[PDB]
RNA sequence: GCGGCCCGCCGUAA
RNA sequence: GCUGCAUGGCUGUCGUCAGCUCGUGUUGUGAAAUGUUGGGUUAAGUCCCGCAACGAGCGCAACCCUUAUCCUUUGUUGCCA
RNA sequence: AAGGCGGCCCCCUGGACGAAGACUGACGCUCAGGUGCGAAAGCGUGGGGAGCAAACAGGAUUAGAUACCCUGGUAGUCCACGCCGUAAACGAUGUCGACUUGGAGGUUGUGCCCUUGAGGCGUGGCUUCCGGAGCUAACGCGUUAAGUCGACCGCCUGGGG
RNA sequence: GGGCGUAAAGCGCACGCAGGCGGUUUGUUAAGUCAGAUGUGAAAUCCCCGGGCUCAACCUGGGAACUGCAUCUGAUACUGG
């Protein structure tokens, strides 16, 4: 255990929060619990789509939720019926009335969460891990990025000690605070336990 | 158009302060099936990288030999560090009867009938030199006639 | 020819035995170069260089020795040709692919240079950029505006520049070196015996080559 | 220029 | 409930020590080497010069927080020449 | 020839080398079995005995110390005459003959040129150190080969036992 | 169709009998060597060209092979006298 969490260390410099609201000591825990419940429900329900990031903001007597995704048509449906079912359930979870929004992901090969869970999904169908890693890295480099690093850990088929591999090219400086690094993880349950996946993407240094 | 062959792959180690780090090597041969052949040798941390790295090195390194209807008229022998090789022409109908890497070299080169044999040590890397061992030190009758200042017909008789 | 403006070998104890065919009798403790068999070889080399220049072959000049530096830099840049003046980098030819990046960096730096301090007044960065450009220019000043892989090389000292000759032999490019008594003909060369440290001698060598090349274009 | 200071059970990463 | 010697995740330690590698090119039959070695410096593979090497990457340094000096803005529940 | 040989003087005695000239006319090379010479230690008989010193005796050091260190000390080391026949007796490289690019020395002869001077040209023998082609598994050897060849002899055949 | 500097392997060094090996011409001999011819080298077996059992194992016709030995004639470059 040696590396500081890349996202957390930059929360006040070049990175925003995901939940933004003000409260006092009385309702802090309740607000946190409600946000946890709604995020968990949304993640469970919208697994089939490509969900990347949930941002929760509390207006005065209200809750506002925005979802970032790469295939918005599936989430929003033929008409607004499915978003309305989601809004009903969310407003049930948290007492205040709720409103929903949809964001658009332009380049799904960035936004490390999508790359990570894509690799996990591939691993779930018994495909060689090395091909998946090389494919993802080549795609990300082709689409334009100054660097990328991926790694996988766990029982990769062999009963011997769980192994670890990683590839990297470009530039991924982790000790400079100005750098804009996107980082996320995932894990896949197989017949031989779980496998961990981590992704670093260096979009570009920010002045 | 070129034919490529893979001969041998093996794992190779090296010791440092923290433990051991491994690597792989590949040995490949490339020929045109007509009298031009070359080989290459590459190293990398992964098998595919070494495989692909040997190929273009072989491509840049080629020589030409002078055969005749699928062989030439020399019982020839060549040597390297610890290997001896013997090759002689075969009449017809026969194949490329030969033990190891000589098989691949003679197959890609363009020979169809030969009676090779290997002595001494037999590790693939030094016996592959069978190219330089004797294949390019072979004399056609016309070049012999040119050297001796005579004509081919009465050189043969 | 007749002026005998070229001196001869170093000493009888620093000599390559392979130079026996070109050697003359030695009298004052030093070897004497036979001039009777240097004129025809020189003329043949001149004719070949003329026919190559008529083919716009992008001839190359080398010879960093602190004495022929300005001489080769003036003989070059005269007609159309390029030169190497300092510190032949090992692998300019076999590893030209990597040297192209250094050339490109030099080009970008010189384009920025004409308005350099205007971009930013942080004098540390401007000064270090100027120093970097100065360091970079001398090693590739003569070769910056070249397509790559010339078709001929002219070498003043043979043994002193063996790396360039090895690279040329590996690539397969004819060479036109000048061989003294303490060197040896190894590469595919148009061997030209003669002294290689006398200023008059080297000037005489380069003048004929420059005239021949400048005529060859027309 | 010179004072002394011994040992480490059996097998065992791919 | 058993197996941290089937695992993910999360920590300790050498150690805030200055090191650890790659692409292309050369040398060797090969394991490998070169670069990273040499002179002078620095807290530092920090920098100049030299040199079959020429360039990159993770490290070092800088970008972050606080403390020490001044200047504008605002002046309560804080201050009084 | 190898083992080996160092103060100075005399007597007996072996080999090598150089210059010039004469003479004999293949009279040569290698060599199983055979014969001779072989450091140091050791053995026999008779002498000699300063220094050093196995064995041995004390004093220390040490967990112990039949050792390294200190004080003594016999055989032996020396001479004459006989035995022994082994050494990392090593260049770890059998003896003869021929051929193949170069540098820097040492030692001992001799010819010529002004022999002026510690001069310049050569031509023999024996020896050290680098290094080219070539050879070698590599280290390395390299005209005094471990290079290219010829004649004869001696040895080797997995490790222990 | 292998080796002996360091992997196993040059006697500690010499002299030397028996053996093995001989610089250059000329002249004779025909022992070695070479070329012919004849006589021998059983049959069966192997091989080649054939034939017959419905084909094949099997049987059979003819030819090459039997690398040798002896004798006679001839050649004279090389080795021997």
């Amino acid at each position: 255990g040696q590396k500081v969490h890349p996202n957390g260390i930059r929360l006040g410099i070049v990175k925003p929060w995901n939940s933004t609201w003000f409260a006092n000591t009385k309702e802090f825990a309740d607000n946190l619990d409600s946000d946890f419940k709604v995020r968990q429900y949304l993640t469970k329900e919208l697994a089939k789509a490509s969900v990347s990031r949930i941002v929760i903001e509390r207006p005065a007597k209200s809750i506002r939720v925005t979802i970032h995704t790469a295939r918005p048509g599936i989430v929003i449906g033929k008409k607004g019926e499915d978003v309305e079912k989601l809004r009903k359930v969310v407003a049930d979870i948290a007492g205040v009335p709720a409103q929903i929004n949809i964001a658009e992901v332009r380049k799904p090969e960035l936004d490390a969460k999508l790359v990570a869970d894509s690799i996990t999904s591939q691993l779930e169908r018994r495909v060689m891990f090395r091909r998946a890693m090389k494919r993802a890295v080549q795609n990300a480099m082709r689409l334009g990025a100054k660097g990328i690093k991926v790694e996988v850990s766990g029982r990769l088929g062999g009963a011997e000690i769980a192994r670890t591999e990683w590839y990297r090219e470009g530039r991924v400086p982790l000790h400079t605070l100005r750098a804009d690094i996107d980082y996320n993880t995932s894990e896949a349950h197989t017949t031989y336990g779980v496998i961990g996946v981590k992704v670093w993407i260096f979009k570009g240094e920010i002045l | 158009e070129l034919q490529e062959k893979l001969i041998a792959v093996n794992r190779v180690s090296k010791t440092v302060k923290g433990g051991r780090i491994f690597s792989f090597t590949a040995l490949t041969v490339v020929g045109d099936g007509n009298g031009r052949v070359g080989f290459g040798y590459g190293k990398a941390r992964e098998v595919p990288a070494a495989i692909q790295k040997a190929m273009e090195k072989a491509r840049r390194n080629m020589i030409n030999v002078a055969l005749n209807n699928g062989t030439l008229q020399h019982p020839v022998k060549g040597v390297h560090t610890g290997s001896r090789v013997f090759m002689q022409p075969a009449s017809e109908g026969t194949g490329i009867i030969a033990g190891g890497a000589m098989r691949a070299v003679l197959e890609v080169a363009g020979v169809h009938n030969v009676l090779a044999k290997a002595y001494g040590s037999t590790n693939p890397i030094n016996v592959v030199r069978a190219t330089i061992d004797g294949l390019e030190n072979m004399n056609s009758p016309e070049m012999v006639a040119a050297k001796r200042g005579k004509s081919v017909e009465e050189i043969l008789g | 020819m007749l002026k005998a403006g070229v001196h001869f070998g170093h000493q009888t104890r620093y000599w390559n035995p392979k130079m026996k065919p070109f050697i003359f009798g030695a009298r004052n403790k030093v070897h004497i170069i036979n001039l009777e068999k240097t004129v025809p070889m020189f003329n043949e080399a001149l004719a070949e260089l003329n026919k190559i220049a008529s083919r716009k072959g992008k001839i190359l000049f080398v010879g960093t020795k602190r004495a022929a530096s300005e001489a080769v830099k003036d003989a070059a840049l005269s007609c159309d040709q390029f030169f190497v003046n300092h510190r032949w980098l090992g692998g300019m030819l076999t590893n030209w692919k990597t040297v192209r990046q250094s050339i490109k960096r030099l080009k970008d730096l010189e384009t920025q240079s004409q308005d350099g301090t205007f971009d930013k007044l942080t004098k540390k960065e401007a000064l270090m950029r100027t120093r970097e450009l100065e360091k970079l220019e001398n090693s590739l000043g003569g070769i910056k505006d070249m397509g790559g892989l010339p078709d001929a090389l002219f070498v003043i000292d043979a043994d002193h520049e063996h790396i360039a000759i090895k690279e040329a032999n590996n690539l397969g490019i004819p060479v036109f070196a000048i061989v003294d008594t303490n060197s040896d003909p190894d590469g595919v060369d148009f061997v030209i015996p003669g002294n290689d440290d006398a200023i008059r001698a080297v000037t005489l060598y380069l003048g004929a080559v420059a005239a021949t090349v400048r005529e060859g274009r027309s």
